[PDB]
């Protein structure tokens, strides 16, 4: 209300209205699904056009050949969040000849976010994202949130209509981190909880953006006649 | 640009087929002066790393530094930094020599050579070296200094090839190493009598023997030995 | 004073066929009159169905071969996974090199591979990042000693057809990937017996269509 | 006052919700992509009749393979063209080829969010790019203050884009040849303008792989206008 | 943060005027008067102290006219202290000309670097613009004898007579009334002090409430003299043109 | 250093600050440009509520760039001066880099890119002026004449008038200038310039400028008499 | 470059400056013109290292054209010396000093007479009736002492500047190619094409 | 190298030898020292391989965005000038790049010659390189400015051919072009090695040479 101005100011009940509004541009985004097993790590993401004549906006982008993630929100800070990570993942190997580790990744993120909302003048990034990745201790699932907050997670999902999917994946649970060795299956599985979040549109070859990294599996992304497999 | 002051000689190393050994003596030389008898140039990083130094010993100091710190960094927000995630010896290597380029190419060098022995994850033998002007080498045997020079050669009528590795033993590696070092305590003038060596195995970790001494020491010649050339008595 | 400069010896060829491209370097490392490896790898496969070596100082070397893979990493995020073609490679080199003006990557750079009509491609450089495309060239230690051979047994300069006398040239016939291949093992066998920083192996990269292949071959280690 | 890079209760930008109504209020321009060509075409909308018209540049060669249309603040456009110049030619000179539609769009839109208390506001222009490479063909991309950038096979941006837009819908489909587009770019033009269409207030232009970027003599639009007004009479 | 306390100095009303310049234009219509008068023969400036005391030590007193070079002199109208600040920067300038063309500075040169600077005040660094008029009295081998007035908005205009400060309206009509071209010094001095005498604001106008000052070909020759009148010639000259 | 973004967009889609500097233009003196089929002429009104003024010192409306273009303006006075510096500054640096005097289009797109460069750069305002740009290119005997204003737009102009009363100006010029057969010669290029301010001027004494250029570095200003010798002769033929 | 001379007349100043161009071994160019108007009635000769000279005095003809359209004025002779001056005394202490020396014939109009400024690299000024640079003066200072007079013509200046010519062509080792005279009076600045 | 470059009736003919070397060593028998900047103007190069191909390709990049931006073609004028500001800058840092800007524009053919000094000289005749004197040579002696395109061509040709032969630093091949007011054309490349034995029998030339 009068505490919405800036990021440099609490609420009197202790909240950052900027940041919750940055929240909430998430939310008017395209709906996207994450989930994992011990083995594969896979992205799910709904693509959204402009109308008829145009294409579909990109979800999913690759960091490096062990790690990637997909976005929900403002297209544009995703872009910038994710060169640094390219940039992160880029120097780990360059100086330590070292893979960075998922998690790491996920601190780096949270500390880069967190500066923008303390400070004068700047902005809060205004989109989320869901990192995946296969380091030295096997697959990984993470979920991050502008606010900072990452969190390390089986499978979850973020956007517009995003706690169908998300509720999916809770009863799944068990069922789904126990498909090892099995690509197709996991990814089924994604395609599956991504499918309980659509409302009147359904599922089709321009529409639908999968991506996947694993043990012996670099990270690739998968759309147009290569995902027509999954429909 | 600088002068190396306070100097640290040879160090060598080798594989064998569990591991690699590495070793250096503990001096630390000033010019001609064999001021300081106390030096410990072998630095271990964790349970399967070794670093070992030649060169510049202020210099030295300064990296014995940045690794200590390296390790407490990787401990940092790091549940796996006692197993999966702990330091290899390549990461090690690879931030030392980035280090080294760096300050190369800013003419400002660390005026030192250095052998990084190891063991990695899947138990494969880790040697390489690096030195003040960024270059880096892999080979079954390293040596800096005048250990290149005398103990290579020594080194490498056991392990002449990659295919000797697995050929050698722990024993015949370490008694080529131990042999080495006597043969530069006869030629070196800037070496000592004291060193230390280490071992790091795949299966049995890492073996840190301090205060060796060169022994078994042939003088005995030197009393028939008469004269610069007419002299008999 | 501080010299930043070294040299590590060596020697590499690179060779075009009409529709392979080769390769080769030694593997031996060296300061001065000693041997540092036996088996230093000196020729790398940089993705793209490209092949590089950087010869002179190591460590300009590996520091070049690094940032062009880098550059080529950063060509694929920037233009959606497109394949970095030989001659875009070549001019994304001269400037690295040229961004050393005045402190110079000390190396003979070679990159091998095929161009877009599938032919097969050689690009040279010199220190400070002068291009071109060529058929065939030798770079390091042993570069003098092999490149007339290469001239004379590769382009057949200097040899003409019998009974014309010097009137006819000899024509200039396409080279197989074993005949390149023997020409490259005859001429490192050569380098190595009168020059004391060539020798040990030789490794020798060879580009196709269907990708890269390699092959070693050991030499004298005296 | 209030921050420059401030979110609304709604999540978005103030300033670049702000600056998308001023690209409304501008001159319509149109693009239609085909696998023969993409046509750009623009309304000049002279404010006065002693205003020389051919002096209206508002379609701009940015390379000899990539085209560009634009709405709302004229202006401000004026330093992205010189980017996306600079940008085309500097990868010709990395890289030795022609840089993709794609990164070149991508390029531009990098400078859109670039701004806070860097330039004070956001662009207040909106760009139809069009161009053509190996990879990915013959392309039409709307580069907006937002730094979203969306590929079309058509589009309308201006006054009148939502009327232009609904008429794009109906009359696109995979086969159009160049031709068939350039009176399609024209007749939608004649449909949202104030003033009667005519060569000296209506531009057009075009993108193809042999000839490369090309804007229209106003004796040649001249012809494809008349051409257009007995295919009307036709029927 | 800081945004919340800015009075942003540099931006246009609705009806596209600044609004400092405007309010330091408010705030030089009640400084004391200062009048300029150009003749073929040199020129006069003339200007008002603001409500003195008697303890006030005038002889050694500068609050209206200061000297910019030999050629060159000011008349101010406004904030002294925001003045001074200029008028040094003015001096500066006028001797880098000469140092770098071994020339005295023309007249407008100082004028025209003097007006640009104020005009930087109201375009950008979100700082208060000086709240001065000044009027230029100078001469040089190009144009001769020279009047001229900058104010706040930077803006400077060439004058035969001119008035700045407080009652102008009221000091111009009366100058456009007596003035003419072929006028010489002794009698612009005479309208000068005739105009002040009219429009203040004090009952009476002494020696004590002026500041005065000519510049006269009346030097030995070719050559141009700066007059800073004292106490003691200012009261002289006011009763000799018959004012006290 | 003072960053304060102060030309913001507007919920309506309008930079206020721009719109400001357009009425600082309206209040600004009359300035008018009609270019004949050999020349161009620069028309300036002087608001004559300044007398006791020094006409040879007073800075004149219009200015010249370099020895082959000029530049009128209306707006702010001290605003103007910045322009007409960095103009004239630019003018020296493209003969100095390129060995060719400036074009009177590329001269225009520079002034207009400096205008528009601060429509959105942080703490600093609008430019309240617009301005006229005249001359020859190098070489060319066509006429140029183009118009800039605050937002940073530019654009050619067969006739055109900025300022006070601009409205009404304009109204005369668009059916008074044909485009078939413009001013032939010098005199009906002048003739008509004067006759289009004298329906705003008020009296055509000292409160006309008039500049002609013609080709090949040829720029004059007229002088009282002669610009009176026009006015005189435009109302005899007008009482009839 | 090598050889550039100067003269001042009754009613005019002559500027001779020679022709030549050399690198290496080789004379590229017998016909360059080692002078830049800098105004109407201001004239710049100009010799010193390779490409500063040219670099120098086009920056200086900016400069001066830059202030002719500032003021509508042209600057006197003694005013653009004096500018010149400082900029070669702030170069000398510069990081890469320019290394150029310069003659400067004007014509005042204001004091309707004829003057010649020598400044070498350091910025050392003297106004001269006759000047040069480099070695040019050693061998005909001898003839100008002599013969030199205020009240000479132009045609006599030339005269005189000719015979300076044919002993620099006689005792100098170097080859110049000639000289380019140009002369600067009340009506501007002329070229003689024949010489 | 040799190089050269002159003006004449029918535009400007441009040629250039093929020799790089490193001390005695001949590192390269046939290196390109011409760049196409554009289809009007050309650019020979001498001294440092390096220098000469990195600056007159940023220079092909500065003129390429000339025409962009004024949607007209550089003059040979203008484009040799923004080369030799490049110069300057980089001003005794010990750059090595001498070269000729060859090209058609409004005022006719136009020939520069712009070297790291800074240098910018307009000439009729021009030879750069380490044997440029034995192709003035054959230029002052044979050079007309009613030269045909044949003749004109082949003086180029024999020009750069005798510095071949007695400059040990140049040779390989020969490099022609043509400069018209449609554009350059390239003449060819030409071994000296063939052209010299040609030469030598159909001109009588080389006497004293055997064979
Ligand atoms: C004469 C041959 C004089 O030597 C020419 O001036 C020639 C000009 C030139 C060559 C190639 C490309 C453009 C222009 N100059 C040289 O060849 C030059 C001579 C030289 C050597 C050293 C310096 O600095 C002290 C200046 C001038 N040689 C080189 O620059 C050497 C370093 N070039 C190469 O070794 C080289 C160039 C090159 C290009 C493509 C592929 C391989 C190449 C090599 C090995
Ligand atoms: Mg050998």
């Amino acid at each position: 209300n009068n505490y919405d101005g800036d990021t440099v100011t609490f609420s009197p009940t202790g909240r950052l209205f900027q940041v919750e509004y940055a929240l909430e541009a998430i939310k008017q985004g395209s709906v996207t699904v994450g989930l994992r097993s011990n083995t594969h790590a896979v992205l799910v993401a709904l693509k959204r056009n402009a109308d008829e004549l145009s294409s579909y906006q990109k979800k999913i982008i690759k960091c490096d050949e062990h790690m990637g993630l997909s976005l929900a929100g403002l297209a544009p800070d995703a872009r910038v969040l994710s060169n640094y990570l390219r940039q992160q993942c880029n120097y780990s190997s360059l100086v330590f000849n070292r893979k960075l580790a998922v998690e790491r990744a996920g601190h780096l993120l949270c500390d880069k976010a967190q500066k923008n909302t303390q400070s004068y003048g700047g902005r809060p990034y205004g989109v989320g994202l869901l990192i995946i990745g296969y380091d030295k201790s096997g697959a990984h699932l993470l979920e991050f949130q502008p606010s900072g907050n990452v969190t390390e997670l089986y499978g979850t999902a973020i956007g517009a209509r995003s706690q169908g999917a998300k509720t999916y994946l809770e009863r799944t649970l068990d069922t789904f981190i126990k498909i090892d060795g099995n690509p197709d299956e996991l990814i089924k599985a994604g395609v599956e909880a991504i499918s309980q979040s659509l409302r009147d549109e359904s599922l089709t070859v321009d529409n639908l953006s999968i991506a996947i990294v694993g043990k012996d599996t670099p990270f690739t992304i998968y759309d147009g006649e290569a995902v027509a497999k999954y429909i | 640009t600088q002068q190396p002051i306070v100097t640290g000689t040879s160090v060598i190393s080798m594989k064998y087929d569990n591991g690699v050994i590495i070793a250096a003596d503990n001096l630390g030389s000033y010019g001609s002066l064999l001021r300081f008898n106390g030096v410990e140039r072998l630095i271990p990083v964790g349970d399967n790393t070794v670093v070992g130094i030649s060169g510049d010993i202020s210099d030295m100091q300064h990296i014995e530094r940045l690794l200590k710190d390296l390790v407490t960094e990787n401990a940092y927000d790091n549940p796996l930094a006692d197993a999966e995630e702990a330091l290899e010896p390549s990461y090690i290597f690879e931030y030392l020599a980035t280090v080294m380029y760096q300050r190369r190419s800013k003419m400002n060098p660390l005026w030192n050579a250095i052998i990084v022995a190891g063991v990695q994850s899947n138990g494969d033998q880790f040697l390489r070296y690096v030195n003040l002007l960024g270059v880096t080498y892999s080979s079954p045997t390293l040596a800096t200094g005048f250990g290149a020079h005398m103990a290579n050669p020594l080194l490498r009528k056991v392990v002449d090839r990659e295919s000797d590795i697995p050929k050698t033993t722990v024993q015949v590696a370490e008694e080529a190493i131990v042999n080495a070092m006597r043969v530069l305590y006869y030629r070196d003038a800037r070496s000592s009598r004291n060193f230390s060596l280490a071992i790091i195995d795949k299966n049995t970790g890492l073996t840190f023997k301090k205060n060796l001494q060169v022994e078994n020491m042939k003088w005995d010649f030197a009393k028939d030995i008469k004269g610069y050339g007419t002299q008999k008595i | 004073q501080f010299n930043p400069y070294g040299d590590n010896g060596g020697t590499i060829l690179g060779i075009a066929g009409e529709d392979f491209a080769v390769l080769a370097g030694d593997t031996r490392n060296i300061t001065d009159y000693s041997i540092n490896s036996r088996y230093e790898p000196k020729v790398f496969d940089c993705g793209d169905n490209i092949v590089m070596s950087a010869n002179g100082f190591a460590a300009d070397g590996d520091a070049l071969v690094k940032r062009f893979k880098n550059s080529v990493k950063w060509y694929h995020f920037d233009h959606n996974d497109k394949k970095l073609s030989i001659n875009s490679a070549a001019r994304n080199i001269q400037h690295l090199l040229y961004s050393r003006r005045f402190f110079p990557y000390y190396v003979y750079n070679i990159i091998a591979g095929l161009d877009e009509d599938g032919k097969g491609a050689v690009y040279s450089f010199d220190p400070v990042g002068s291009y071109q495309r060529e058929q065939c060239r030798a770079g390091g230690a042993a570069a003098s000693l092999i490149m007339p051979f290469l001239d004379n047994q590769v382009n057949f300069k200097n040899q003409y057809e019998p009974g014309t006398n010097g009137k006819v040239k000899k024509p200039l016939k396409y080279l197989s990937v074993e005949e390149v291949i023997k020409l490259v093992r005859d001429s490192f066998t050569s380098a190595t017996e009168r020059h004391i920083q060539v020798g040990d192996g030789l490794e020798i990269l060879i580009v196709t269509k269907d990708g890269v292949r390699k092959e070693f071959y050991e030499l004298k280690r005296d | 006052d209030r921050g420059v890079s401030t979110f609304s209760p709604e999540g978005r930008l103030f300033q670049v919700e702000y600056s998308l109504e001023a690209i409304k209020l501008g001159s319509t321009a149109i693009g239609i992509a085909t696998k023969e060509g993409v046509v750009l075409g623009v309304e000049k909308r002279a404010t006065s009749p002693l205003l020389e018209s051919d002096s209206i540049e508002k379609i701009v060669e940015i390379d000899r393979h990539i085209g560009c249309a634009m709405s709302g603040l004229t202006a401000d456009a004026r330093s992205m063209i010189e980017h996306a110049r600079t940008a085309a030619v500097t990868h010709n000179l990395y890289y030795d080829e022609d840089i993709n539609v794609e990164s070149l769009t991508q390029s531009v839109c990098d400078l859109a969010l670039r701004f806070g208390e860097l330039m004070s506001r956001p662009f207040g222009v909106a760009l139809l790019i069009a161009g053509h490479d190996a990879d990915d063909g013959y392309q039409l991309f709307h580069a907006e203050p937002s730094g979203t950038f969306y590929r079309y096979n058509a589009k309308a941006i201006g006054s009148g884009s939502e009327g232009a837009q609904a008429e794009l819908l109906n009359e696109w489909h995979s086969s159009l040849t160049l031709k068939e587009a350039e009176l399609l770019v024209l007749k939608i033009l004649k449909q949202v303008m104030e003033e009667k269409l005519d060569e000296n207030n209506a531009q057009l232009s075009c993108i193809t792989k042999q000839d490369g970027f090309k804007i229209y003599d106003n004796e040649k639009t001249a012809e494809l206008i008349k051409e257009l007004k007995e295919k009307e009479a036709a029927e | 943060g800081s945004r919340r306390y800015d009075s942003r100095t540099t931006i246009f009303s609705p009806e596209g005027r600044l609004y400092q310049v405007e309010y330091a234009l408010e705030s030089i219509s009640h400084a004391g008067t200062a009048i300029g008068i150009m003749a073929s023969d040199g020129i006069v400036l003339a200007a008002e102290r603001k409500v003195t005391s008697t303890l006030l030590e005038q002889d050694t007193s500068t609050e209206k006219l200061y000297k910019l070079n030999d050629k060159i002199a000011v008349a101010v109208a406004g904030l002294t202290a925001d003045a001074e600040i200029l008028i040094n920067t003015a001096r500066i300038h006028a001797q880098n000309y000469l140092k770098t063309y071994n020339e005295d500075i023309p007249v407008e040169i100082l004028v025209r670097r003097l007006s640009d600077i104020k005009q930087g005040y109201t375009q950008h660094g979100g700082l208060r613009p000086f709240g001065v008029s000044f009027i230029y009295a100078g001469y040089d081998d190009r144009y001769g004898y020279q009047l001229y007035t900058s104010n706040p908005s930077g803006n400077y205009t060439g004058w035969k007579a001119i008035s700045v400060g407080a009652n102008t309206s009221a000091a111009q009509t009366l100058l456009q009334m007596d003035y003419k071209d072929d006028m010489k010094v002794d009698d612009a001095i005479e309208l000068a002090l005739k105009t002040l005498s009219k429009t203040t604001d004090s009952s009476a106008l002494t020696y004590d409430r002026l500041e005065f000052a000519t510049i006269r070909k009346g030097a030995n020759d070719g050559e141009v003299y700066q007059k800073i009148f004292k106490p003691q010639e200012i009261k002289d000259i006011l009763v000799k043109t018959g004012i006290t | 250093g003072y960053d304060r973004a102060l030309s913001i967009f507007s919920p309506d889609g309008h930079i206020f600050q721009v719109e400001y500097a357009l009425e600082a233009v309206k209040r600004g003196t009359c300035a008018v440009g009609v270019k004949g089929k050999n020349c161009v002429v620069l028309g300036c009104e002087r608001r004559s509520t300044l007398k006791l003024q020094d006409t040879r010192i007073t800075p004149s409306k219009v200015s010249k760039i370099d020895s082959h273009v000029v530049l009128s303006f209306s707006g702010l006075n001290a605003d103007s001066r910045i322009l007409i510096e960095k103009a004239r500054v630019e003018a020296q640096s493209h003969r100095l880099t390129l060995e060719d005097p400036v074009t009177v289009e590329y001269l225009t797109r520079y002034v207009a890119g400096v205008q528009q460069r601060y429509t959105q750069s942080g703490g600093v305002r609008p430019f309240g002026v617009s301005t006229l740009i005249a001359g020859f290119d190098p070489r060319d005997d066509e006429p140029k004449l183009y118009q800039t204003e605050p937002s940073g737009i530019y654009s050619s102009w067969s006739a055109q008038t900025i300022g006070r009363n601009s409205k009404t100006v304009r109204e005369f010029l668009e059916k008074n200038y044909d485009r078939k057969e413009p001013p032939a010669t010098v005199e009906e290029c002048v003739k008509l310039t004067v006759r289009s301010l004298l329906e705003v001027v008020q009296t055509g004494a000292k409160n006309i400028e008039i500049t002609v250029v013609k080709p090949d570095s040829d720029i004059v200003a007229l002088s009282s008499e002669e610009i009176n010798q026009y006015v005189t002769q435009i109302e005899q033929e007008k009482q009839e | 470059m090598d050889i550039i001379l100067g003269i001042r007349v009754q009613d005019s100043v002559i500027l001779a400056s020679s022709k030549a161009v050399t690198r290496g071994i080789s004379v590229l160019k017998d016909s360059d013109d080692k002078t830049r108007q800098l105004s109407p009635h201001t004239l710049m000769s100009f010799a010193g290292e390779a490409g500063d000279t040219v670099q120098f005095a086009e920056y200086i003809q900016a400069n001066i054209q830059l202030y002719s359209i500032r003021e509508d004025y042209e600057l006197s002779p003694q005013a653009v010396s004096s500018f010149v001056r400082q900029e070669l005394a702030k170069s000398i202490r510069s990081r890469r000093p320019y290394q150029v020396n310069v003659l400067i014939g004007g014509y005042d109009k204001k004091k309707n007479k004829p003057e010649l400024y020598q400044i070498d690299y350091l910025g050392t000024k003297v106004e001269l009736p006759y000047g040069a640079h480099g070695y040019s003066g050693f061998y005909t200072f001898s003839l100008l002492d002599h013969h030199y007079r205020p009240d000479m013509t132009t045609e006599e200046g030339l005269d005189l500047l000719k015979l300076c010519v044919q002993e620099l062509e006689k005792r100098m080792p170097m080859d110049f190619k000639g000289v380019i005279v140009k002369i600067v009076d009340k009506d501007g600045i002329r070229q003689v094409d024949d010489f | 190298t040799t190089t050269l470059a002159f003006k004449f009736q029918h535009g400007v003919i441009a040629a250039v030898d093929s020799r790089a070397s490193a001390g005695s060593y001949i590192s390269a028998l046939r290196v390109n020292k011409v760049i196409e900047i554009n289809p009007y103007l050309l650019g020979t190069m001498s001294g440092c391989a390096a220098d000469c191909q990195y600056w007159e390709r940023l220079l092909a990049k500065e003129c390429r965005l000339y025409y962009l931006r004024n949607g007209e073609r550089i003059s040979v004028s203008a484009a040799s000038k923004l080369l030799s500001n490049m110069m300057c800058q980089y001003r005794g840092m010990g750059l090595s790049m001498g070269s000729m800007i060859c090209g058609w524009d409004k005022k006719g053919p136009g020939l520069y010659y712009v070297d790291e000094h800074g240098t910018r000289l307009s000439g009729n005749m021009f030879s750069t390189g380490s044997g440029n004197t034995y192709a003035y040579g054959v230029l002052d002696s044979n050079y007309k400015w009613d030269l045909s395109v044949e003749d004109a061509l082949y003086l180029g040709k024999r020009s750069i051919l005798a510095a071949a032969h007695r400059d040990a630093y140049s040779g390989g091949s020969v490099n022609l072009y043509h400069v018209t007011e449609d554009g350059w054309i390239y003449h060819g490349n030409h071994d000296v090695g063939e052209l010299f034995w040609k030469v030598k029998e159909e001109e009588g030339s080389f006497n004293n040479v055997i064979g």
